[PDB]
């Protein structure tokens, strides 16, 4: 007795790294399709300083 | 439900700037072909027993014989000659 979808659905974790930031100016990252976003986390390493 | 003030009515709604509208628009997922992975096995080395337990232990018992049994030396009476 096997919950179908449970099993074929994947709960994944993936991490990323974009540059090009600009001060004062809004960067975007888009999120993707297909995927349901349950939590996002934003680092900004300011160039080794936090 | 609200009243209209007829000192200061408004009209409705005028044209404002638009959010873009194909990014307002979703694309239609596309699912392709799975496959529950693997060969299943049959059976599972389960850690408990499937089978009911019994809550008091009950005394069981088996039948044994005695053996050959003798005769005896009975002490006898004495003759009832009108004392007894």
């Amino acid at each position: 007795i096997l919950p179908l979808i449970d099993l074929s659905t994947l709960y994944n974790l993936e991490n990323s790294a974009q540059a090009g930031l600009t001060p004062n100016v809004d960067f975007v990252v888009q999120y993707a399709n297909l995927y349901r976003y349950l939590s996002t986390i934003a680092v900004f390493d300011n160039g080794g300083s936090f | 439900m609200a009243l209209i003030n007829p000192q200061f009515p408004y009209a409705g709604p005028v044209p404002i700037p638009g959010p873009a509208p194909t990014e307002t628009m979703p694309l239609l997922n596309y699912r392709v072909e799975g496959r529950i992975a693997g060969i299943q096995q049959a059976r599972q080395f389960m850690p408990f027993l499937q089978g009911p337990h019994r809550e008091v232990a009950e005394q069981t018992y088996y039948a044994i014989g005695t053996g050959i049994q003798m005769g005896q030396t009975f002490n006898q009476p004495l003759i009832n000659t009108q004392e007894g």
